[PDB]
RNA sequence: AGUGUGGAGAUCGAAGAUGAUUAGAAACCAUUGUAGUCCACACUGCAAACGAUGACACCCAUGAAUUGGGGAUAUCUUUUCAGCACGUUUUCUGUUUUUUACGCGAAAGCUUUGAGGUUACAGUCUCAGGGGGGAGUACG
RNA sequence: UGCUGUUGCUGUUAAAGGGUUCGUAGUUGAACUGUGGGCUGUGCAGGUUUGUGGUCGUUG
């Protein structure tokens, strides 16, 4: 439920931006947390060195070397 | 429904029926009440029986009368009675009115099963007690069959169209309701003289 | 899945809100008294043949003078009572039944 | 060969009782699929498998596999009927769910937007249908929008002879067997509301039971 | 056990229904005239007809049979108003109300 | 506590109507209840209707012919311009075929049509159809 | 039977029985009643549901008792009920 | 058996050692301090 | 009755029954609904050739409430007499 | 439950001990047993603190009941808290409920005691939620 | 995406009514001051006035 009044559009207001940090997608697109931890910072694509290759091994029930590198 | 077009007093309690109405004991009502038939009670007396209101007794009667009455094929109209004491009168009132008659257990399925042999399309249902007819009301509303029934002052009126406030108890009663119904149906179908009175005993109604 | 429309025992839900617990009669396992399984017990002191006999070498009881009877109010707890067969599982049509006097 | 079982169905292979409207009038029971086939001209009836799935039944020995088939008939021109009928295997379930989707034609109401010019468009208002928890409500819309449903709808709705409506699906819209419902039943309503040009009083008329009574008890 | 399966318990009925008049409590009789109006690879099952068809036919002696047609063998108002009715006092209230009146042959009890 | 009496007026007769009813007794009774009244018996969705007088809030006892499928209040009175009638008639009425909605204008109380017709904004009341 | 009930006129069975705040339009349950005092005979007008230790002038005499409802007139007292 | 999964291990006896852990954290803070 | 074209055509399939008690709309698939016909007497007990007939939807019929429903309905018909008459 | 200070300590009893039972048994069972349990004052304010159902207000079908107060009119007791008390029938306001109508709901189920009167979505206010965890954790 | 819901969400059991009260800001908040009147033409509904198959005493 919710109020309903004339007069009450402060309270809807406040009422809904508390609630839209319940919105996880919401709430990482205004906050820096996910920006910092990005290794890209934001970025959609990244130029790096290849410093060594690596075999990481499939999630079961997958069976197989994923080639990757470290970069 | 005494009332008619012409406005005329033909279709009125004669104070004949009123005395094989009481004699027969037709205003008891089981101690019991319903709201449904709360306004076919008269009221309740010492040892807490209901009376029933002879005048819309009557009104009832004549009404489900001429419903039946308006059934061209007097096969289509149906009287059941699980009851055992009603076995009888259904069986006088079909051989005398023409109605087809079932007594005994209802089987399920009789009026919705049509595949089976012993399927029937009744037009109008008549039900000796609508608590023990309760599966041929049931069956009655999936295939657009109105209902009559002999309702006491207890009764499940859930699918019941023209209710008639009679004491659906005891040999007698249930045999001189019938009795009564046979007699109106044949004087609007004009088989029969109103002046004279019917030939026809209630006793042949009496179960046993 | 709430299984029984009372929850098991006589308090709905704005008569009182607390019931003082009882002892099992059995285990002794505390349990509120209105929804503890409580059975009044009339058990004769003696059975049928032993009465007899005693009713006989007894100048006081006889076929006049019955003898005395054991009276208790038994309350049992729902482990206690199922295990000692007081009550049983029932069809969850049949649960709803209910039963005022000794029959 | 047809042995008309009811007495429904020798009226109207007496061919007295000669349109479904006859039928849909008195609320009388259509249970003889052969029925519907007579009384809708050859060519003009319609019928498409929209979902078949199969449901199991777990055994002391593995599971009972069946089969649930989703059938919609309908004349595109005021008539729908769904039906849904479980087999052993996939065949008898189609069989048998064309039959029970004859078996439940109904009426469904076709209405205007705005100017009433021309054959009706679009429903008369807005109805909605529910089956389990999807919803399925129907707004009328002007001419040239088309069928803004899902595709089930959609198809449902095209069969039923509509033009135009705008459609909002609430609950759980992939499960297919009560969205086919609650389209259905949001057809139904179309004729069970009460709308201010159905107002005016009515002359009764004789069912047709009643009206041959004499022919069918001859049989 | 010896319980009769229904192919015996309905063979039974039938043969009464039809021959009812050619039985009687002698299961050797009724075994001779059923092996003559039936036919059945089995003499086992013919002999349990016999038998049964003859405790029908001992159960008709002590009244009807449930399952058995035999379609060869299957006013006291005016006394009462003579004596009068003795209405209640309630009834008789209703009755004092109405336009016809209070009925004759009544009374207040 | 009340806090609207037309809502609850509304509703009243929205129970009835779905009951089947004949008659219904609303309780209290209001100027804006009785020229909503009126309205709705302008156009044929009630019968007649009785106003008793008990020397406070009134009662009312209306005849129902069973032509009201649904009547109900909008709260708060939302302004309407003469160009919001269409949005209105869009979001709350059946079709546009039929159903009415009822306005607080200056001109007095009135159907969005005769509103419409008359070139005159003001505050929805409620609904009914 | 056979009467449906209208709200606007309701039938006095059905009305008599509401509560006096039910009613159609509510009114007072209460009435005065002009007693006569078993001593003097003066007569004193006391209301039905007093509750405030009514008095003859004169012989001073409780009249009535109050109860948790209709006073209870005192014993031997004349007391006939006044119209309106 | 009146409960649903706990789904990783009976919740009281995990809060039970979250309390614990964070007793711990708050003595090793203590001696910092 | 009805709705109409512009032109005038009628348009609809079919116009359903309205229930005599709740003037409700009897739909196609209730299987409840009930039509019951009445006979006309004439001025001597015998009943003419016409009848009363009246409509009721099927949800009243589960309710319980159509034996009240008819019994307002055949009154106010005038087929159905309220009161006895005076003694 | 826990904490502080006084008192109390019959009963029962976390910790602990011992005897059993066990592959092991730091448990269940037996005998004990400290803190506690009880009282006063002061803290604590974390419960399945549950009707797992926020508050106020309106409509709402049926039958038996039940608690308290009032209206009206078969039975029992009736030498003083007594012109009594109970009890019968009917009614009424207020309370805790029960059995079996719409309607609602994913269903279990709820139903004048709503979870009804809601896509035909608006009586008023307010609190909370937005896949599972991490985590009611880290930090302040 | 009616999964941010003013339109338009959910909160018995799925995530979610505060343990209970009180309570400022804030939101919301019961009725009433009020039918205009005749006149005319024009199309509708029912309080009574002469006349013209039913009940009812015996023309009523
Ligand atoms: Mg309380
Ligand atoms: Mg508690
Ligand atoms: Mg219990
Ligand atoms: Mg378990
Ligand atoms: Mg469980
Ligand atoms: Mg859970
Ligand atoms: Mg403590
Ligand atoms: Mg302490
Ligand atoms: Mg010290
Ligand atoms: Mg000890
Ligand atoms: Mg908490
Ligand atoms: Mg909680
Ligand atoms: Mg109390
Ligand atoms: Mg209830
Ligand atoms: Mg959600
Ligand atoms: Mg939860
Ligand atoms: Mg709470
Ligand atoms: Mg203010
Ligand atoms: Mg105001």
């Amino acid at each position: 439920t919710k109020t309903n009044g004339q007069n009450a559009a402060r309270k809807l207001v406040r009422l809904r931006c508390r609630n839209r940090w319940a919105d996880k997608g919401w709430k990482r697109a205004h906050t820096f947390s996910a920006r910092k931890a990005n290794p890209f910072g934001g970025s959609s694509h990244a130029k790096g060195i290849v410093l060594e290759k690596i075999g990481v091994g499939a999630k079961q029930p997958n069976s197989a070397i994923r080639k990757c590198v470290r970069v | 429904m005494s009332a008619v077009e012409s406005g005329s007093k033909v279709l009125r309690m004669k104070e004949s029926d009123a005395q094989k109405l009481l004699a027969m004991r037709c205003h008891i009502g089981t101690r019991n009440q319903s709201s449904a038939m709360k306004k076919y009670i008269y009221g309740r007396t010492a040892e807490g029986s209901h009376i029933i209101d002879v005048h819309m007794m009557w009104e009832k009667l004549i009404l489900a009368a001429r419903v039946i009455a308006a059934v061209e094929n007097p096969k289509d109209v149906c009287v059941c009675s699980s009851r055992l004491y009603g076995t009888r009168a259904i069986y006088k009132f079909s051989q005398h009115v023409g109605t087809s008659f079932h007594g005994g257990r209802f089987i399920p399925g009789t009026f919705t099963n049509q595949i089976q042999k012993k399927f029937v399309q009744p037009r109008v249902l008549v039900v000796t007690d609508p608590r023990t007819d309760h599966q041929a009301i049931r069956e009655a509303s999936l295939v657009n069959i109105p209902v009559i029934a002999l309702c006491d002052t207890d009764a499940p009126l859930e699918y019941v169209d023209i209710a008639i406030p009679c004491n659906n108890r005891g040999i007698k009663s249930i045999g001189m309701m019938y009795w009564l119904l046979a007699r109106e149906v044949l004087r609007l179908r004009g088989t029969i003289v109103r002046s004279v009175p019917w030939e026809e005993k209630v006793d042949l109604f009496f179960y046993r | 899945t709430t299984k029984r429309r009372n929850h098991g025992r006589s308090k709905p839900a704005h008569s009182r809100g607390r019931v003082k617990p009882i002892h099992c009669f059995n285990c002794g396992r505390l349990t509120p008294k209105d929804k503890a399984v409580g059975r009044f017990v009339v058990r004769r002191m003696l059975d049928a043949a032993s009465a007899r006999d005693v009713a006989e070498a007894s100048p006081v009881y006889g076929a006049n003078f019955p003898m005395p009877r054991l009276y208790m109010k038994q309350r049992f707890c729902i482990a206690c009572a199922i295990h000692s067969r007081t009550v049983r599982a029932r069809p969850v049509g049949n649960r709803k039944i209910r039963y005022t006097k000794k029959v | 060969e047809w042995v008309p079982c009811t007495k429904l169905g020798r009226l109207v292979k007496a061919q007295k009782v000669t349109s479904l409207e006859e039928i849909f009038l008195f609320s009388m029971p259509i249970k003889e699929h052969q029925i519907v086939d007579t009384l809708i001209a050859e060519g003009q009836l319609h019928d498409e498998m929209m979902k078949i799935y199969p449901v199991q039944k777990a055994t002391s020995a593995g599971q009972r596999t069946r089969f649930k088939a989703f059938n919609v008939v309908g004349d595109c021109d005021g008539h729908i009927g769904i039906g849904a009928r479980v087999g052993k295997e996939v065949s008898l379930a189609i069989r048998a769910s064309m039959i029970a989707a004859k078996l439940n034609i109904v009426p469904v109401r076709r209405g205007y937007w705005g100017n009433k010019i021309g054959e009706p468009h679009t429903i008369p208002m807005k109805v909605t249908g529910k089956c389990g928890s999807v919803a399925v409500r129907l707004v009328p819309a002007p001419r040239g929008t088309g069928i803004v449903a899902a595709p089930v709808p959609k198809k449902i709705l095209e069969f039923a002879g509509v033009e135009d409506v705008y459609t909002s699906s609430r609950g759980k819209t992939r499960t297919h067997g009560n969205l086919i419902m609650a389209t259905f039943y949001a057809l139904r309503k179309t004729y069970g509301f009460l709308t201010p040009d159905l107002w005016a009083d009515t002359e009764p008329s004789r069912d047709p039971t009643d009206e041959h009574a004499e022919l069918l008890a001859e049989m | 056990g010896k319980i009769r399966t229904k192919t015996v318990k309905r063979a039974s009925r039938q043969v009464v229904e039809k021959y009812y008049s050619k039985l009687n409590f002698d299961f050797y009789q009724n075994k001779r005239v059923i092996m003559d109006v039936t036919i059945a690879e089995s003499k086992k099952l013919k002999n349990k007809i016999a038998g049964y068809t003859t405790h029908i036919m001992k159960r008709l002696a002590r009244g009807p049979v449930r399952g058995i047609s035999l379609k060869l063998q299957e006013s006291d108002v005016d006394k009462v108003i003579q004596s009068g009715v003795s209405v209640d006092k309630k009834t008789m209230q209703m009755l004092q109300r109405l336009e016809i009146g209070v009925p004759r042959r009544v009374k207040r009890a | 506590t009340m806090m609207s009496v037309l809502a609850n007026a509304l509703r009243t007769i929205a129970s009835a109507e779905r009951r089947g009813k004949r008659q219904v007794l609303i309780r209290p009774s209001s100027k804006v209840v009785v020229k909503f009244l009126q309205v709705m018996q302008k156009h044929g969705y009630i019968g007649e209707f009785e106003i008793i007088d008990d020397h406070r809030a009134g009662k009312i006892v209306v005849n129902l012919n069973g032509r009201l499928n649904k009547c109900g209040a909008i709260c708060p009175r939302f302004d309407c311009a003469t160009t919001d009638y269409e949005k209105w008639m869009k979001n709350i009425l059946p079709s546009r075929q039929f159903g009415f909605v009822v306005l607080t204008t200056s001109l007095g109380i009135m159907d969005h049509e005769e509103a419409r017709s008359r070139n005159t904004g003001g505050k929805v009341l409620g609904f009914f159809y | 039977g056979f009467f449906d009930a209208d709200l606007s006129y309701p039938t006095v069975r059905t009305e008599r029985m509401k509560h006096k705040r039910r009613r159609l339009v509510q009114g007072p349950n209460s009435y005065f009643m002009d007693v006569s005092c078993p001593r003097c005979r003066q007569v004193t007008v006391v209301y039905s549901h007093a509750t405030t230790s009514v008095e003859c002038k004169g012989c001073s005499k409780k009249l009535c008792r109050p109860t948790g409802g209709k006073a209870l007139l005192v014993e031997g007292c004349g007391y006939r009920r006044k119209p309106d | 058996g009146t409960v649903s999964r706990p789904r990783g291990m009976r919740p009281k006896w995990h809060k039970k050692r979250i309390k614990r852990l964070k007793l711990r954290r708050r003595r090793m803070r203590q001696r910092s301090k | 009755i009805g709705m109409f074209n512009e032109e005038g055509e009628n348009v609809d399939l079919y116009i359903p029954r309205k229930c005599h008690a709740t003037t409700t709309l009897i739909e196609a698939h209730d299987h409840a609904a009930v039509q019951i016909s009445i006979a006309n007497v004439g001025p001597n007990g015998v009943i003419n050739g016409t009848t009363t007939t009246l409509c009721i939807a099927g949800y009243l019929r589960s309710q319980g409430e159509s034996d009240h429903a008819i019994n307002h309905i055949t009154i106010d018909r005038g087929i159905m007499r309220i009161k006895t008459g005076k003694p």
